[PDB]
RNA sequence: CUCUUACUUUUAACCAGUGAAAUUGACCUGCCCGUGAAGAGGCGGGCAUAACACAGCAAGACGAGAAGACCCUAUGGAGCUUU
RNA sequence: CUGAACUCCUCACACCCAAUUGGACCAAUCUAUCACCCUAUAGAAGAACUAAUGUUAGUAUAAGUAACAUGAAAACAUUCUC
RNA sequence: CCGAGCCUGGUGAUAGCUGGUUGUCCAAGAUAGAAUCUUAGUUCAACUUUAAAUUUGCCCACAGAACCCUCUAAAUCCCCUU
RNA sequence: GCUAAACCUAGCCCCAAACCCACUCCACCUUACUACCAGACAACCUUAGCCAAACCAUUUACCCAAAUAAAGUAUAGGCGAUAGAAAUUGAAACCUGGCGCAAUAGAUAUAGUACCGCAAGGGAAAGAUGAAAAAUUAUAACCAAGCAUAAUAUAGCAAGGACUAACCCCUAUACCUUCUGCAUAAUGAAUUAACUAGAAAUAACUUUGCAAGGAGAGCCAAAGCUAAGACCCCCGAAACCAGACGA
């Protein structure tokens, strides 16, 4: 522990504080870096790459229309609805290789990865979900336990 | 408390042989809890040491502390259990083998100081010790002489041995 | 009073050796101690020495007199 | 210098009281 | 669960078996004796220096006594053995003092011999001869 | 310490080497557990290590004796009466066969 | 002094007893049983420790919360004490900030 | 700080931290420049522009500031058209 | 460990009894300074550091990890020629000297872990000889852990417990990483 | 007071009985000069020195007693006064 | 010539810096399983005291020291002195 | 023990101040500064410790680093080789 | 050889479960424990302060009716210290147990008694045979300090090196704390026994599991994730405030 002063009995100072001068963490101005953060809504991307992956082993159905509930069924995508997670955003990523014929609904589609289901005779659709739909869609059977 | 002392006089020992000399008979006495310092009682058990029984009853008779009247009750029913009890021929062929003193179990009282102080005062209980070995009083230790200093002396300087070396 | 048997244990070993020591036990002959094999002593006894030893006449060596008469008067003794 | 005094403290009288 | 030191006892006895035979309080007082014995234990591991600088003092003056004997000074005696190529020690110089004396003598002897020639060598220019015993033996 | 101990002059039994060596080690009594963990390095060297021991030391009478037993130890007696007592408490069998050799040499 | 004189009275520990005999029995009651029951759930004793851990200060909090209401007044009064005394020990007191 | 809540027994954030620093999920910390809208009509056009980059912080800055924020803050965010979106991850970064 | 509650409590300086006056004056005395009898210095104080139950031990191990232990148990066993399979646990009497004969007879060890596939369906022969016996323990499969494995010298599985552990210890090597808690409905669990 | 003296009582000392307190790191506990955390029974150089009681004395043990009350320090208190 | 813990020599080698920091072991206790004249592998914790004018108890030192107490004779009746 | 009583409680008040801080063994280990109602303390540097990564570190050859002004200083910086 | 030493019970702690609550006759709100007379008074009403903010002055967590999760998020604030939701989510629940104490422990407890205080109030200490004591001439001894058995012989931190030999010779300035630096004539300590002081997050590291997934709903994830191991003492003021008790 030391010897003496502040340190050997446990009495030094609360952490940020740097004797009496000015802290650094209060002599920076305020800036709204995070200003209005929760309500910012969030998409989990899921790129061409990971979809056509996912297909190729089985994971995921392209003979059926793809939703949120099949991807979070196959474990495709985790969506957190309680961290302001509005649904799946489709990225580009992986779009010279993606070769599957799949009808997926999304929340927000680049107009990238629009063209590449689309080459493929595909059909892709951008559908809003709110918090408490999203919640029922991506997990079906803890909802229907509650009786509502 | 321990109560060895007067556990002594139990010892039985087996038949002598013939030839063997005649043991010497030992008896083992005390008083507990005499209402008396020991460290005073420790200069008459020093008086006596060695002393006949009947040279001990003397000088204790004449001593002026209190603790002498106890230790002369004491050698006297020790002389009368030696006869009585231990198969001592003579009375008076008694001496003095061992006389001590011992701490007896002492009561704590309050001594009152001025300004409203106090000490604690030890009401002081002893134990005394006595053995008994028949036969005549050990003769004293003849005074060292010249002659047991100088062969003392000579034989340390004939012992005196060449040292760190082969 | 203290939990544990280690430290009783412990204990009680010097106090045996104490009490041991007050009184020293009278000694005995070794062939009477546990771990004695008199015809594996006699035979060491002479590797020892590098000596080729007969062991007849080595045992008869050993016996005396005294413990000849003993011997008998035992037998006597228990009507054997 | 403001006056300073210390009273005696007493000590419980069992203390002193056993008998055997 | 509480735990408590149960063979506290043997703890102290192994520091007051080296106090036994101290004097007073600190042979029977752990609070003593603890302190006192790890004096004891400190002095006695320095004592191992001095031990061996004590014996070789003892030797010199041993050495130097018998020297003295024969009239000779110790730094005479072992400078000039040197010069022989008599490696004799200190402790083996003592020895032989004392228990082969003649044998001291001899050796006494040839240093004084050794001596008293490099004198001669040293007076003269050169054109003397190397002494006798002057003469080294090399190795290679 | 020096003083705290007592001490001896350098000797030997009965002029040992002299006329002839004369091994002083006597006997041994090794006691090893049957079942006692601590025991372990003394079952395996009663196995493979005594008996090859023993053909060498041919003056030396071992005894081994198997009982239950905390803390398995080697009783040392030699020609002058001196009697040793090591434990093998938990030693493997390489320590207990320098310990058991070291024994062998000491007068 | 300080060491006993006798040996204490010699431990007898039956290791084949019912409760030594079954310890650990549906310990995966879960894993086995179709995930019907936790293994916590198998966990007896008070009910604000059940299935969970904390330091100190955490089941003083608990404790409080959960049977704080059922507690005595001189047990809730040292409950609420020792909160507080542990509060500004770990919060304020140490060696690391 | 307050390491242990009374009422949840939980770590606290200190929320002056987050009114004023940017924390991207590399590790990396964002801060504007101290005396930026101070007295502008005696500072050079160099001075001020200066005074207006977005700065990182240095390694000690950077882990007062992860001390003195929970977990939550450090998670990976997805907010649609993040204007600090690429700033996230490093790139090319030896050791 | 993971059920263990410790029930030791102490007491604090705060919690015995009294204590609340300075028992002496600060300066004076001569004595050394105290604010309080019940200090962890005073014979009868408060505990400085002492346990502060009732206190939880409870921790879990992945669901993986305690699955793979079950499958080291069984190997183990094994290897070791301690696993013996029945078709039955039927008996021909309830004898319980019979199954102890029976084991000495088959070299099976000190104890013996009876593992059946279902409580209720266990035969009363095997019921009435093992309730009466202490080392040979009647288990049912949903009661099968790695303590009494270990604690038992000799396993005994029936054929159907045999079949009962492979389903589900292997379940746990092809399954996804779950949604939500394995009691709630999934498509093709149970069975 | 110069300038003290004598006697009585108490205390005192000896014998007998009873029997506290502060104090105490351990002590086999000398003097001189020198040295040194700057004033030494304990270190250096000298000198002195069989062992152990009792009665006096107060130069030293920086003697005992009270965590200096003077002084300063503490983002320690309190009383009082005030534009 | 004397003269170290410098260096050489026979053998061995982790084995001489405060705060601080890293590491290897470990007494006793309880629990699991061993063991069975006192142990082993692990798991736990009120887990180690030559010092806090520390707390309690015992006993020393000072010290058999300071201090304390009963007028006299007698037949224990009584009288005498103050 | 009244510059403001006593008791209990808040209370384990707080104390950058003094004191104390319990088994064994080995190892690395001394010190530019800045700010602070701050200089009996803290925080950042610096130093020190452990782990990890991969590449130079130290010692230094020439050549090279100011005029103004008085001591035309001892030296430093940079630096391949070694 | 004394003094002493040693012991295993009394009970106690933390949970679970269960709602809880007494009584012979007589006396007892006046000066309680006092057989028997003219009254009529009547309860309610924000805690404060220590402390933290390194002063302090706004401010500074205190069960309030479901574990978990949402979340230390929204939000509040000398926007400092710090304080801190809700919507929504939704689990289990078989008293008779203990890696709790064992006479300085565990309740203060043999007892709120003795004792202390005018009062409010404060508040102890301790016991130990055996199957039988209608076996008490009985159950051994051995162990702290202190003493006794048994005072002492030049010289000196009391030992070390040694030695034929205790001492004599040689070498050697107690310990802890505190300091630039202590034999210091700086602090603490008569001694024995017992008691008496390092509590945890953030990350990182190490060793398993699984792996673009991990985790037994929540969370994290551009090799991650889950689990575990491993780091943060004791005693002490003068004060401040609330409610009682005292002429
Ligand atoms: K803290
Ligand atoms: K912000
Ligand atoms: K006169
Ligand atoms: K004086
Ligand atoms: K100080
Ligand atoms: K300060
Ligand atoms: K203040
Ligand atoms: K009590
Ligand atoms: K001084
Ligand atoms: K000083
Ligand atoms: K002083
Ligand atoms: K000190
Ligand atoms: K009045
Ligand atoms: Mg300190
Ligand atoms: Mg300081
Ligand atoms: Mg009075
Ligand atoms: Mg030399
Ligand atoms: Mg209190
Ligand atoms: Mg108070
Ligand atoms: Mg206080
Ligand atoms: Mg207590
Ligand atoms: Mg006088
Ligand atoms: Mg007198
Ligand atoms: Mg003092
Ligand atoms: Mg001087
Ligand atoms: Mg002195
Ligand atoms: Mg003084
Ligand atoms: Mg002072
Ligand atoms: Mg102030
Ligand atoms: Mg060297
Ligand atoms: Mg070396
Ligand atoms: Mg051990
Ligand atoms: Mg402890
Ligand atoms: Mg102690
Ligand atoms: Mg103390
Ligand atoms: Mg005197
Ligand atoms: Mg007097
Ligand atoms: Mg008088
Ligand atoms: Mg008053
Ligand atoms: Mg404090
Ligand atoms: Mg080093
Ligand atoms: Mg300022
Ligand atoms: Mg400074
Ligand atoms: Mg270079
Ligand atoms: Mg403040
Ligand atoms: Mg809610
Ligand atoms: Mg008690
Ligand atoms: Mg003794
Ligand atoms: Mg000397
Ligand atoms: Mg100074
Ligand atoms: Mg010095
Ligand atoms: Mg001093
Ligand atoms: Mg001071
Ligand atoms: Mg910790
Ligand atoms: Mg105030
Ligand atoms: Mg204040
Ligand atoms: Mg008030
Ligand atoms: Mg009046």
């Amino acid at each position: 522990r030391g010897h003496k002063g502040e340190r050997q009995r446990g009495t030094r100072p609360r952490l940020g504080f740097e004797g009496g001068q000015t802290p650094f963490y209060i002599r920076i101005p305020k800036y709204g870096f995070n200003e209005g953060h929760s309500f910012r809504r969030q998409y989990k991307p899921l790129s061409l790459n990971r979809l056509q992956y996912l297909i190729d082993l089985g994971r995921v159905d392209p003979s059926q229309p793809i939703d949120l509930t099949q991807l979070v069924n196959g474990r495709g995508v985790t969506i957190q609805p309680l961290k302001r997670d509005y649904g799946v955003q489709l990225v580009e990523e992986g779009a010279d290789t993606f070769t599957a014929k799949v009808n997926i609904e999304v929340q927000l589609a680049s107009e990238l990865a629009i063209a590449a289901i689309e080459k493929n005779g595909g059909v892709v659709t951008t559908a809003f979900y709110d918090p408490r739909s999203l919640d029922i869609v991506c997990k079906p059977v803890p909802f229907f336990l509650r009786g509502q | 408390i321990s109560r060895k002392w007067e556990k002594k006089n139990k010892i039985v020992y087996p038949p002598q042989l013939p030839g063997e000399p005649r043991r010497p008979a030992e008896i083992y006495h005390c008083r507990r809890q005499i209402k008396y310092s020991k460290d005073k009682m420790w200069y008459l058990a020093k008086l006596i040491r060695g002393m006949s029984i009947d040279q001990a009853l003397a000088q204790l008779e004449f001593n002026d502390k209190k603790g002498a009247k106890i230790i002369k009750e004491v050698l006297l029913e020790a002389q009368d259990m030696a006869v009585r009890d231990h198969n001592v021929e003579f009375r008076s062929n008694l001496y003095i083998a061992e006389s001590t003193s011992g701490r007896g179990q002492c009561l704590k009282r309050i001594r009152y100081h001025g300004r409203g102080r106090f000490g604690i005062m030890e009401k002081v209980y002893c134990h005394y010790f006595v053995k008994l070995v028949e036969g005549p009083p050990p003769p004293p230790e003849p005074p060292k002489t010249a002659v047991a200093h100088a062969k003392e002396y000579i034989q340390q300087l004939r012992s005196r041995t060449i040292v760190h070396t082969l | 009073v203290k939990k544990g048997f280690r430290a009783a244990f412990r204990f009680q070993k010097e106090l045996e050796r104490q009490r041991l020591l007050r009184c020293p036990p009278p000694p005995v002959r070794r062939s009477e101690k546990p771990n004695w094999d008199y015809h594996a002593e006699i035979q060491a006894f002479g590797h020892r020495l590098q000596e080729n030893f007969s062991l007849d006449l080595l045992k008869t060596a050993f016996v005396n007199s005294c413990y000849i008469k003993s011997e008998e008067a035992k037998r006597q003794q228990l009507g054997i | 210098t403001k006056k300073r005094f210390t009273p005696p403290i007493y000590q419980p009288k069992f203390k002193t009281e056993k008998e055997f | 669960l509480r735990n408590r030191v149960t063979d506290r006892y043997f703890r102290i006895q192994e520091v007051l078996k080296h106090a036994r035979h101290f004097r007073g309080r600190k042979n029977r007082c752990y609070r003593l004796a603890v302190r006192t014995v790890i004096r004891a234990f400190v002095k006695c591991t320095k004592a191992r220096y001095l031990k061996k600088k004590n014996m070789r003092t003892l030797w010199i003056n041993r050495i130097t006594a018998a020297s003295q004997e024969h009239g000779l000074k110790y730094p005479a005696l072992i400078g000039n053995l040197v010069k022989c190529q008599v490696e004799l020690n200190r402790k083996v110089l003592a020895d032989l003092a004392i228990y082969e004396p003649k044998t001291f003598k001899s050796l006494a002897a040839l240093a004084s011999r050794r001596r008293h020639e490099g004198f001669a060598a040293a007076l003269g220019d050169g054109k003397e001869p190397e002494g006798i015993f002057s003469r080294v033996v090399q190795y290679h | 310490t020096a003083r705290g101990t007592p001490s001896r002059f350098l000797a030997s039994v009965l002029h040992n080497g002299l006329g002839r060596y004369v091994q002083q080690l006597q006997r041994l009594s090794f006691s090893v557990s049957r079942d006692g963990a601590s025991s372990r390095g003394a079952r395996e060297f009663v196995e493979r290590e005594v008996i090859d021991f023993a053909r060498r030391n041919p003056g030396v009478v071992i005894y081994v004796n198997s009982r239950p037993c905390c803390v398995p130890r080697v009783v040392a007696e030699y020609l002058n009466g001196a009697v040793r007592e090591e434990s093998i408490h938990c030693k493997s069998v390489e320590e207990i066969s320098t310990l058991v050799q070291k024994l062998a040499d000491q007068s | 002094i300080g060491i006993r004189l006798t040996l204490p009275p010699p431990k007898v520990v039956d290791r084949w007893n019912e409760k030594r005999a079954m310890f650990g029995v549906y310990d995966n009651i879960g894993i086995l049983g179709n995930f019907e029951k936790h293994p916590k759930e198998l966990i007896r004793g008070p009910i604000w420790l059940r299935g969970w851990k904390g330091n100190e200060l955490q089941r003083c909090i608990r404790k409080r919360k959960m049977v704080g209401s059922r507690m005595f007044a001189d047990d809730l009064h040292n409950l609420n004490k020792r909160i507080r005394y542990l509060y500004k020990h770990f919060n304020r007191h140490g060696k690391f900030r | 700080l307050t390491y242990f809540s009374a009422r949840k027994g939980k770590r606290k954030t200190v929320k002056a931290v987050i009114d004023r620093f940017l924390r991207l999920h590399c590790g990396l910390w964002v801060r504007r420049k101290a005396g930026y809208k101070k007295k502008l009509w005696k500072k050079t056009p160099a001075r001020k522009k200066r005074l207006r980059e977005f700065v990182f912080c240095n390694k000690t800055q950077s882990k007062l500031l992860d001390k003195m924020t929970t977990s939550f803050w450090k998670r990976r965010n997805w907010y649609v058209d993040d204007p600090y979106q690429k700033y996230h991850d490093r790139t090319n970064l030896k050791v | 460990n993971f059920k263990r509650i410790s029930y030791a409590k102490t007491k604090t300086r705060a919690e015995v009894r009294g204590g609340g006056r300075k028992p002496w004056p600060q300066k004076g005395t001569g004595r050394a300074r105290h604010g309080s009898i019940r200090s962890p210095l005073w014979r009868g104080g408060g505990v400085a550091h002492g346990p502060r139950g009732p206190t939880s031990y409870y921790y879990m191990l992945p669901m993986k990890v305690r699955a793979l232990g079950l499958k080291v148990a069984l190997t183990v066993k094994l290897a070791q020629d301690d696993l013996h399979i029945m078709d039955s646990l039927e008996l021909p009497t309830g004898d319980p000297q019979y199954l102890t004969e029976l084991a000495h007879y088959r070299r099976w060890g000190d104890s013996v872990l009876l593992v059946d596939l279902t409580h209720e369906e266990m035969p009363q022969s095997i019921v009435e000889a093992t309730s009466r016996l202490k080392t040979f323990n009647l288990i049912p499969a949903v009661g099968l852990n790695v303590h009494s494995m270990l604690k038992h010298q000799t396993l005994v599985l029936t054929l159907p417990t045999v079949a009962f552990l492979e389903d589900k210890l292997l379940w746990q090597d092809s399954r996804y990483r779950p949604l939500y808690p394995f009691s709630l409905p999934y498509s093709d669990f149970p069975r």
